[PDB]
């Protein structure tokens, strides 16, 4: 869809994921796994309470008989009430429609932007392969691992000891 | 005829209001009420058609 990502470039998901919406794998001499990034993903939940919220308040707002002597009058009663069923069931069905779009967009958007993130962050220190995995031209441990995720990571340390090998 | 009869009881109503009289006069043909029916709670409700009943 719309960002790219998923479905994009990331080309699939992973089962292997079980605690947030989207986060990181890594692998290392130290381990390998995956990690859920779990600030966007309930923000993200966030935004879809108030989303769907926003749904019902927005639409949370008897019969009546007459006489053969009264089909006008009864006929637009009639039209009248089916005229709004018609309307407030248009107006549901296509509401439910558009943000589900906007809702699928929504996560290719959030995606995008980490992986953004986490690209803007690593910078030339790493190769960027293109499938959503970089890989890196230093040795990155646990809590340089951390460091990406938690938004800290450090370029000049790792700086021209990427270099060196990034060019022999 | 319907129910043996062909004579007819045509009947009407009124809402009286508070400490309104009412007057009734008749030479005859009068069907006239014994009873009358004070609103003794007001509000939301409806009529529901069903061949049902309540469980
Ligand atoms: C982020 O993570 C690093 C590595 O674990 C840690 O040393 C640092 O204190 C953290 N900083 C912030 C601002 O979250
Ligand atoms: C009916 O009777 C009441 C007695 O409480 C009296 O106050 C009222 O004025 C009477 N109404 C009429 C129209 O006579």
């Amino acid at each position: 869809g719309l960002f790219g990502a998923i479905a994009g470039f990331i080309e699939g998901g992973w089962q292997g994921m079980v605690d947030g919406w989207y986060g990181y794998h890594h692998s290392n001499d130290q381990g390998s796994g995956y990690a859920a990034d779990k600030e966007s993903t309930q923000k993200a939940f966030d935004g879809i309470t108030n989303k769907v919220n926003s749904v019902i308040e927005k639409m949370n707002t008897v019969g009546k008989e007459f006489s053969n002597l009264e089909r006008r009058l009864e006929n637009l009663n009639k039209k009248m009430e089916d005229g709004f069923l018609d309307v407030w069931t248009y107006n549901a069905e296509l509401l439910v429609l558009m943000e589900n779009e906007r809702t699928l967009d929504f996560h290719d958007s959030n995606v995008k932007n980490l992986y953004d993130k986490v690209r803007m962050q690593l910078r030339d220190n790493v190769k960027e392969l293109g499938n959503g995995c970089f890989e890196f031209y230093h040795k990155c441990d646990d809590e340089c691992m951390n460091s990406v995720k938690n938004g800290t990571y450090d370029y000049p340390k790792y700086e021209e000891e990427s270099k060196l090998n990034r060019n022999e | 005829k319907v129910n043996g009869q062909g004579g007819r009881m045509e009947f009407s109503w009124t809402l009286l209001d508070m400490w309104d009289t009412i007057n009734f006069e008749s030479t005859g043909n009068l069907i006239a009420p014994e009873y009358g029916f004070k609103i003794s709670k007001r509000g939301s409700s409806g009529i529901m058609k069903t061949e049902g009943t309540l469980e």
